[PDB]
This record gives structure tokens, sequence and C-alpha cells, in this order.
RNA sequence: GCACAAUCAUAGCACAUAAAAACGUUAGGUCAAGGUGUAGCUUAUGGGUUGGAAAGAAAUGGGCUACAUUUUCUACAUAA
């Protein structure tokens, strides 16, 4: 299993967006733009809209992979910053240490 | 305004990029 | 040929021995791939299609297809100019999106009609 | 700003391959969106979780063969034993409400 | 039945060649290691621990196998590989005479199982506009042409291409970049005359 | 006239580590490298170097084993070269109900392949001169009776050339 | 005594094709510690000295990265606890190289790098100028 | 008071190791890491696989080699192969750590499409350092 | 023996800062980082989709802006 349903999730929304990233990226190239006419750009913010929900990239949630803290996680190693300390205190993680100066 | 004409082909086949 | 490989196998049994050097422990692993290619280079392995520069930067040869004129121009040397900027997407990538513009203009005909401007 | 400067932009854009005629920041945009990699396609966003799946089945199936030894499953084994054999076990599907 | 066998270092020989036992980066067993070495902090009535199971000796990376005798029988067998260095280019003011061109290349490396680093298709074009054949208004045209790619001071144009993917379609459309850089700085079209 | 430009020189992807190794002869007081380098587990007798190496390739093979018969667990890719030694080999066929596409593939990996030629026949499939040949090899490599049982049907059954017939 | 004989088989060939030349190649070896670094800056240029490169080396300023992480659990801000990265840096920059002498060299170089430190090759390639632009008019 | 990675001080009959007997404030002053990598560089990438990795190793070898192991692995990483040392208590014949280590250089390959290399330091018992 | 001290870090010393601070007190905070002993749910206290989670009668803690002339605006290193 995984960590937690809410990371279940947001794995399977990870996935949609990967399979409709290239279509939202060629619709967004029709409503981002001021050239075309503003009558296709209301057709292309419908067909935008009749798309899956856990398709765009903004339902992704940045949890941790360890624990799946929702909040409190660094972008550099995906972990919280109870699992990033547990694991650097232990000198498991090459070049960290304790901030003396 | 006026929009001035840019030899792209001949360039290409200039310079091998085509 | 069956035989070929058998013959091949008798081989492979008197030339493989048991490793006693890591030099040999390299170079085996180095002859079959394991070991990277030294000195290390970051495009190891990737061609790209064998492509060069004019398949990816020059992209004026796919808008034939489209009004030289009209507004379609004016938006479409965008994503081209994006596509020739674009590292990531290969040569056959950005045909398919070339491709899904000329599907879409030429699919959507009644709107671009009533827009007032004409296009093909 | 003089014509002659315009046209020599116009053309330097040409040559260089940036955009040729003039366009609104707005506008701009769209050329961003192809010219960088988009967030969903991106190697740090659709390959942020490692397969769990993947990890747990191939650690329950070493520990069902006999490779791995997972201390944790065996107490959670231990103490489920000792709980059945104390009496409170985990009752079937269909019948804990009615039954 | 138990069985401990004493290390090598009973049996090994005072003039034994050290690269014998160390050919490569090895994980410094203590029992193939002759030399006495304590390291770690010592107790106020002890001393630094031994080498034997000592983990302190273990995380640090050993260089036995790059000591002054192996590095230099190393090298004297790859002396057959390497060219010899043209000696008429000694100086750089023969080399900007020579080959004015250069192409700074970048090469990482980096431990783990992928190889590709988005910084290697950077190919950077280093050219002195004092070695090319620009007449007065063909190099007043490249200039303004260039931009601020060109420095007045040190007067050197320098072409920064990143859009191909390949390294080598990068250079090769650097030079593209030259080629129609020197091209049309030439053509006098008709908005000049104004 | 003065710039002088010198040759390059060519050579293997191993040359230069052959050239290394070449330095470095072997070792008196050392065991051989397969073996642990550790007292513990290095070899005594001559009976125990045998069993340390048999040992460990038992174990070798019982992960390959693993490998081969759970193969989803190692289909996801993280090296960019994309090495094919450590990807899992199958040994199942493709196409089953495919008279034609199913010898071609059973033929390279004994018993089962016994029985494709009796499911070819079954439907009255007509076998080339180049599909039976390897199905005769087959048996030829692997395996007194049942030689006669196949070599009755590789000459009554259809008129096969003689160079896939003595081989 | 028992040493073996015809050891040395190797196999390099001289192609017909201009050797690559290189002005400056730079080498920038960043890590955690200072020793690593000091060992092998030792085993660096006593290996160009052999091979005749007259290397020069020089350090660059180092880089530390600190931020700041919360001490306890669930609620407790006032106290945090400060981690740190230090990087160190190590530049050797050699001069007047061939395609096959940086070859031999990297060879030697990469392949008995440490495991905790990287390495950033930068490489001045040397050309005298392109076909199009020796003596053209359009 | 602080309790990250620290052991208390019992009675005066404790056994414990060097790693142990240090407080994490120590790292870098007295003792290291028990793992080297590129990842944790300045303007490197690729850190939480090396991560990831590193934790998988460490659960799989503690189930691997079950009550015989000393102390904590070293996991180094350099040029696309990595090396574990191990530090292994004699409890185990030599022939089923033969078995062993032959079973998880090939495991560990195959599931990280990366040479692996396993090393085993085999002690007497667990190295004790401060009071025992 | 653990603390204190010394040492280490803020790339030279000294100072300072940082770090460290044992055994225990407050059944102090955290079952909601994560796992968990005990007791409870299993066609539900479990798993999915959509839509809403206001608002201030009022009190109060911590901050920013000020209440100007040692001020405000403009150009600007501080002589307008
Ligand atoms: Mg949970
Ligand atoms: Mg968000
Ligand atoms: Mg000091
Ligand atoms: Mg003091
Ligand atoms: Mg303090
Ligand atoms: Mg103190
Ligand atoms: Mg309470
Ligand atoms: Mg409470
Ligand atoms: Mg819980
Ligand atoms: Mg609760
Ligand atoms: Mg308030
Ligand atoms: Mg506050």
């Amino acid at each position: 299993y995984y960590v937690d349903w809410k990371m279940l999730r947001d794995v399977k929304r990870r996935k949609m967006a990967y399979e409709y990233a290239d279509e939202r990226l060629r619709i967004n190239s029709l409503r981002k733009n001021t050239i075309l006419p503003k009558d296709l750009q209301e057709v292309a913010d419908e067909e935008i809209a009749s798309l899956p929900r856990d398709s765009c990239p903004v339902r992704i949630r940045n949890r941790c992979v360890m624990t799946s803290r929702p909040r409190g996680v660094k972008r550099r190693w995906r972990l919280s910053r109870i699992v990033f300390r547990h694991l650097a205190d232990h000198g498991q993680l090459s070049g960290v240490q304790r901030a003396m100066w | 305004a006026a929009a001035a004409a840019a030899a792209a082909a001949a360039a290409a086949a200039a310079a091998a990029a085509a | 040929s069956l035989w070929d490989i058998e013959f091949a196998k008798q081989l492979a049994a008197v030339t493989e021995r048991p490793f006693q050097n890591g030099f040999e422990e390299m170079i085996q692993w180095t002859k079959e791939g394991k070991l990277w290619e030294f000195p290390i280079n970051n495009e190891a392995g990737f061609d790209d299609d064998g492509s060069e520069f004019h398949e990816h930067i020059f992209l004026d040869k796919y808008l034939q297809d489209f009004p030289k004129q009209g507004p379609i121009r004016h938006f479409m040397e965008l994503v081209t100019c994006g596509l020739s900027k674009n590292p990531y997407l290969s040569v056959k990538q950005k045909v398919e999106h070339i491709e899904w513009f000329r599907n879409y203009f030429n699919e959507k005909r009644v709107i671009l009609k009533e827009s007032g401007i004409q296009l093909n | 700003l003089s014509e002659y400067a315009v046209r020599m932009s116009r053309l330097s854009a040409r040559l260089f391959g940036e955009v040729a005629r003039p366009t609104d920041s707005k506008s701009m945009k769209v050329v961003k969106l192809f010219s960088e990699q988009p967030l969903a396609k991106r190697k740090e966003t659709y390959d942020w979780y490692p397969n769990h799946n993947t990890y747990f089945a191939l650690m329950g199936t070493l520990r069902f063969l006999g490779l791995y030894r997972d201390e944790h499953q065996d107490f959670r084994d231990e103490q489920l034993r000792l709980k059945k054999l104390r009496g409170k076990g985990k009752p079937r599907k269909g019948e804990g409400k009615r039954a | 039945r138990r069985k401990a066998l004493p290390p090598r270092t009973e049996k090994m020989a005072v003039d034994q060649d050290w690269p014998s036992v160390y050919p490569v980066a090895a994980p410094f067993k203590p029992s193939a290691v002759p030399l006495p070495v304590r390291m770690g902090y010592p107790v106020k009535r002890g001393v630094p621990m031994a080498k034997e199971g000592n983990l302190e000796l273990l995380k640090i990376p050993n260089f036995l196998h790059l000591t002054p005798v192996a590095i230099k029988r190393h090298c004297e067998a790859l002396k057959d590989f390497c060219t010899e260095w043209p000696a008429a280019l000694d100086s750089d003011e023969k080399c900007e005479k020579h080959f004015p061109i250069e192409i700074d290349t970048a090469d990482y490396v980096s431990a783990g199982p992928s190889i590709r680093n988005p910084k290697a298709r950077v190919v950077t074009l280093r050219v002195k506009l004092s070695s090319l054949n620009l007449d007065d208004h063909a190099k007043k045209k490249l200039i303004k042409l260039v931009g601020d790619r060109y420095c007045k001071s040190t007067d050197v144009l320098t072409i920064k291409t990143d859009r191909c993917p390949l390294k080598r379609q990068n250079y090769d459309y650097a030079v593209y970049l030259l080629t129609v850089l020197y091209h049309e700085s030439w053509k006098t079209e008709e908005w000049e005359k104004k | 006239e003065e710039v002088v430009i010198p040759k390059k020189k060519t050579w293997d992807k191993v040359a230069i580590l052959q050239a290394l190794a070449s330095t470095v002869h072997r070792d008196s007081t050392a065991a051989p490298y397969v073996f642990q380098d550790d007292p513990y587990l290095i070899p005594t007798s001559s009976v125990e170097s045998h069993s340390f190496l048999l040992a460990k390739k038992s174990g070798e093979n019982a992960a390959k084993f693993i490998i081969n018969s759970y193969p989803k667990y190692f289909q996801k890719d993280i090296a960019e070269p994309h090495i094919p030694c450590l990807m899992p080999e199958y040994f199942e066929p493709q196409i089953e109900d495919v008279s034609e596409a199913a010898l071609q593939e059973r033929i390279k990996l004994n018993y089962n392949f016994q029985q494709r030629e009796q499911s070819e026949e079954l439907e009255e499939a007509t076998e080339a001169d180049n599909e039976k040949s390897k199905t005769k090899a087959g048996h030829h490599l692997g395996v007194t009776w049942r030689t006669k049982n196949n070599a009755e049907r590789i000459f009554a059954l259809m008129p096969e050339k003689n160079a896939h017939s003595y081989c | 005594v028992d040493v073996p004989k015809d050891m040395t088989k190797p196999e390099i060939t001289i192609s017909d094709e201009p050797d690559t030349l290189y002005k400056r190649l730079s080498v920038l070896v960043k890590g955690h510690d200072k020793a690593v670094l000091d060992s092998y800056e030792y085993f660096a240029v006593l290996a160009a000295k052999e091979l005749g490169i007259s290397i020069k080396v020089h350090e660059p300023p180092r880089k530390i990265e600190r931020f700041t992480l919360l001490k306890s659990v669930h609620i407790f801000k006032k106290h945090r606890v400060q981690y740190e990265m230090r990087t160190l840096y190590r530049c050797l920059e050699l001069e007047h190289l061939t395609g096959s002498t940086a070859d031999v060299y990297l060879e030697y170089i990469q392949r008995n790098l440490p495991e905790g430190v990287a390495m950033e090759v930068t490489k001045t390639k040397l050309e005298q100028l392109p076909e199009h632009i020796r003596k053209p008019i359009w | 008071k602080n309790r990250a990675a620290r052991v208390r001080v019992s009675k005066g009959d404790k056994p414990v190791t060097y790693e142990e007997a240090h407080a994490p404030h120590y790292i870098a002053h007295r003792k290291g890491w028990l793992s080297l990598h590129t990842g944790n560089l300045d303007g490197e990438d690729h850190a939480a696989e090396r991560t990831v990795e590193d934790v998988f190793l460490r659960k799989f070898m503690l189930g691997t080699f079950p009550g015989c192991l000393a102390d904590q692995l070293v996991l180094k990483r350099r040029a696309n192969q990595l090396e574990i040392c191990a530090l292994v208590l004699r409890q185990l014949p030599p022939h089923k750590f033969y078995f062993l280590v032959g079973y998880s250089e090939t495991l560990l390959s195959h599931f990280y499409k990366c040479p692996v290399h396993l090393h085993l330091q085999t002690v007497p018992s667990k190295v004790v350092y401060k009071y025992i």
C-alpha cells in the first residue's frame, strides 16, 4: 500500500496531470494570446472546462514521501521537517550538519 | 507598419541550415 | 542458426573465468555496459534521432498549410519561436504540436468565418 | 528611436530566432508556454512519489519466500495472534452491524 | 564450528609492492592493511580505537590505491596514449593569431544512475573581432547587430546558445550564427541609406 | 607554415583500462578477488574454495529466479543509458493463436516445444523449410523413440532441405 | 619471483584525422570536506607533473548553505534547529592540452574520483576558422 | 532536553558504539556521515532519489541480515557504482554469508539499474567504545 | 562514568556568539509527522464525486503605519 489514502489520491492526480499535460498546454496557448479573435477563446474555455477535474496541475500537493505530511516539507529532499531531522541527526545524510556560527 | 523581406531559405541553403 | 550459438556458448564457457582483479571487473562491466563510458559525457546513448540544429530551430517549413497574411501566422510564429528554444522536446514531438494546431483550426471552420476575418 | 534602429533590431531578431514582429507582453506568454517544459511534465513533478506498492509487494513477497525478515510485520502478526487468542478479533464482512 | 584466521599482516612482506593489494578503490579492509592506525576520539583514560571494527576508518574515502609509487607506475603505462603538444603555440600571442576561435564546453560528473545534466547543452563561442576581415561598415553594422553580446573594452564577441538539445547541435548552431552574422553584415539594404 | 597540428589516437573504451591493469600483477599473500577479503570468509581448503563460490552462485541464481518470476517489480528504469543486462527475462510467448507465430517464440525457450508442432499441425498448417529446422535443432540440442517419432515428422510431412536435415 | 611475462597488450591506432586542440581546461572539483580535496589535489598535481602538463591550482571561495527548521514536533517555534551544508571548491587549471592528452588525463582523473566529491570540466576548444568565413564575398 | 540521536545514559552497564556515543551536534566534528554522495552539494540535483534509495538499502539490509548486523551501513556512491560496507557478527556460517552477498549483489543491481558492490567486515562482537 | 570544564564552529589568536547542558520536576505538549499497547467500527467511526465551511454584538495578544519640523515631496550620497 501507500502511506495514506490522500497520497494514493495525489499520485493519481499527478498521473492524470502527466496524461493531460500537452492538451492543457495547447488549450492554454489559445487563451493566453490576444491575436486570436475572442469568439474561439470562449469555446477553448469551455473545452478546458470540460476536461476532468483532477487533470489540472493545481490540484497536486507536494507531500512527504516518507510519512505523507502535507506541510513542513523541503523541496530538495521531498522529506518532512521531522523525517529530514531524523535522518540528518543519524549522519545518514551527506554534507548535512548542525549549523554553528 | 512596413515589413522587411528576410531571405530565410537562401541563407539556409548557403550556410547548410535547411 | 542454433548450432553457431551452441558453439559460441562453448567459447563463452572457457573464456569466462572468476574475476581476479578489480580492473578486470570494471573491464567486463564496461564491455557489458554497467560501468560508465569514461571520459563521461552527459549525452552518451542519446542521439535525438540523429537530428541537427536545422530540424529544431527552423520550423517555418511546416507553416505552409496556414494563411500567410492572417492572424494565424502572427500566432503560430510564436509557438514556432517557442519550439525552436525548447531543448526538452524532440523534432518529432514538435510535429504533432503543429499538426494539432493544423487540425484544430481546420476543424473549427465556422467560428473563423463568423469572426469577420478570412482564414483557410 | 529611429527607423534604422527598428529595422536593425527586426533583422537581429530574425537572424537570432526571436520574435520578428512587435508583439505585446500579454501575447509573449504563449512563447514561454512552448520554450520551456510545463509543470506537469517535469521529472521532479510527475516522479515525485516513488511507487510504494512496488517496494511493499517486493518486500512482502520476499518475506513470504524467506529472504527478508520484516520485524514490524512479525510484531503485527504476533499481536494479532494474541488478540485473536484473547477473543477480540476481526469480524466477518457482512455480519458486524446486523449479526 | 568457529574459525578465526589471522590477517595478512603477519604474511605481508616488508618490500612487497603496495599497488598489488589495492589496485582500485577498495573499502579499506583492515585485514589487508598492515598499518596500525588509530582513528576516533579518545577516552580520558583510553586511546583512540584500533582499526579492527572501526567504522570511522570505513566512512572516509581511502587513497591506498593512489600512492606515489602506484600513480607513477600507472602514468608510465599511460604515457603511450597522449600526444605531444606543438611547441609552436607556447605563448597565447601566437595562439590568438593562429586559432582565434574559442569554444567553451562544459562537462559534469555526478554519482548516480542518471547521466543527463541540463547544463551540458551550453556551448559558448568566443571570437576576437580584431582577427576578422570586417570593413568599417561591416564592423559598425555587426556591433549594432549583436548588441550586448560584444564588448568594447576587450573587443570580443560572445555567442551563448542553449536552444538545441544536443551539444553537437548547439555547436553547429553557434557556428551557423557566426556564419550568418559575418555574412549579413556585408549586405547593405535600402533602409540603411536613411 | 609554422602551425603544427598533431595526429589523434583512437583507442577502445576499455583499452586504457587494460593498460592500467597491465601495471599491477598478482599479489602473493592475497586471496582471489571473488572471495570476500575478510578472514572469517577466506577459504581455507580447496573444497571450501569450491563450496563458497558455489554458494555465491546459488544466491545469484536464486535472486535471478525472483527477478524472472516477478518482472513487474523491476520494470521501472532509472539509469539513462538503458542497460538491457539488468532487465527481467520473459519465458512466455507473445502470440498463442497464430500457429506460425507461436513456434518462433517457443523454439528459443524443451517439453513445451514438443506441443507446438502438434498444436500447429492440428489446424493442418503448412510449415516451411525454415520453421521446422529450428524445431528439429531444439530437439537435437536438448534430447530414443521420441527422436524417431520426430524424425518421421521432418521427412514424411514436407520435402525439407538436406542442409536443414543433416545438421 | 613468479612474475608473468608479456602483460602489456595495448591497442593504440593513429587516425589520419587532425587531433583536437584545447587552450584552457578548467577542472573544478567540489566537496564537503577539505582533507579529501587536499589529497585529491596532491594526486592530480603529481599525475600532471609526470605527463608534463604544468597544472595550476587555486582555491575558490567556499559556499555555506544554512537553513532553519522547527525543533519540536507539534508546537514550538521559539526554539529552532539550524542545519548547514558546506561546499568547498578546488580549481585545477590546465593549459596547452591536446585531444588525446586531455582524454588520457581525465581517464586517470575521473576513474579515481572519490565518492563524496563532484567535478565540473570546462574545456576551451581551439579552432582556426569555419569554412564560410575564410575569404567569402556573400 | 535534546533527545535526537541520543542514547540515554543508564546505570553504567550498557554497551554503546562509537557512532551512538556521540550526539548529532558532533557530526563532521568528531564523527562523520554514514553515506557519501554528490546530491547534497551546492549546484547538484537528484538528492531525494539518493535519500529514498539509501533508506531502502538500510531497511532492506536490516531484514536481510537479522540480528547479526553490528552497526549502520556505509553507502558510498562513486561513478555510477554503489558500494555498501557492512559490519557483521560471526553468527552465520560463511556458506550462508556468501549466499546472502551473492543474492543481494544481483537483487540490488537489477532493482536499481546500477552496479552495486557489497563488502562485509565480520567482527567477533559489537565494538564497545564508552562504558560497558 | 554521565554532567560542568576543555575542545570544536563563526577558516589566525584573545573576547564574544553559537553549540552543548546530566539525573530528575511539571502524569507539561504531541495518538493529527510516523508506528504504536488497550478498548471500539467492517453494506461503516471505511473508501470516492459535487457544493459550502459564513458573519461580527464584543473583548484581547503580537506586529506594520503614523500622530510630524531630527517633518513631507522632488533630483540626488547626506551643501538644493
Ligand atoms: Mg496513517
Ligand atoms: Mg498548492
Ligand atoms: Mg578558532
Ligand atoms: Mg571561551
Ligand atoms: Mg543556546
Ligand atoms: Mg561546554
Ligand atoms: Mg496531561
Ligand atoms: Mg492536551
Ligand atoms: Mg495513528
Ligand atoms: Mg485525537
Ligand atoms: Mg483583533
Ligand atoms: Mg510571536
